[PDB]
């Protein structure tokens, strides 16, 4: 539970990940 | 053993319904190919989403969390974020399940 | 070895820079495809071994 959200990511890369993976 | 695989594949080619009859213009096609860069092009978030269907979610988080670690060679450190770490113990599962997802794309669900 | 490490460190930073190379629609397609296949076979998920699995 409580999805992974890789250590790493920058701002816009987090935005794109939250957009396409949710 | 893989030569038994070859022998049973030859027996399966032989034992079809009228496989060598070409009196009416039929054809046999034998495709062989390789998935290029199968090990490097696995996104880890997609892997976690596809992996949470078959196991407990903490197990999938542990399997995704091991892949995001720093690789070192004697002076050089870099983090891994795209593609799986192929030298893990449980990675032999990850290639065999993810490639199963390829069979639903190639072979089709009905077949 | 050092040249391949310089190539790998470059391509990982290129992935972090250019974003994910997969679109959302293909991900939804393969996700729903896996859902339909596993619901077609009645697959029961692998449980966590609680305290004593006796194996």
């Amino acid at each position: 539970v409580q999805p992974f959200h890789l250590r790493g990511m920058s701002s816009t890369f987090s935005q794109r990940s939250r957009d396409i993976f949710d | 053993p893989p030569p038994l695989l070859v022998y049973k594949w030859c027996q399966g080619i032989n034992n079809l319904q009228d496989v060598w009859e070409t009196s009416e213009g039929e054809c046999n096609v034998m495709l062989e190919s390789r998935f290029e860069k199968m090990y490097e092009k696995i996104d880890l978030t997609l892997l976690n989403r596809l992996l949470r269907l078959i196991v407990d979610h903490n197990i999938a988080d542990y399997m995704t969390a091991k892949n995001n670690v720093v690789i070192n060679y004697k002076d050089m450190n870099h983090t891994n974020s795209y593609g799986i770490i192929r030298g893990l113990q449980f990675a032999s599962f990850i290639v065999q399940y993810y490639g199963l997802v390829m069979d639903l794309l190639v072979l089709g669900l009905h077949r | 070895t050092r040249l391949y490490l310089k190539a790998e460190q470059e391509r990982q930073h290129n992935y972090l820079k250019d974003g994910p190379y997969i679109t959302a629609e293909e991900a939804v397609a393969v996700y729903t495809t896996t859902v339909h296949w596993l619901e077609s076979r009645r697959f029961s998920p692998i449980p966590f071994p609680p305290l004593s699995y006796k194996h």
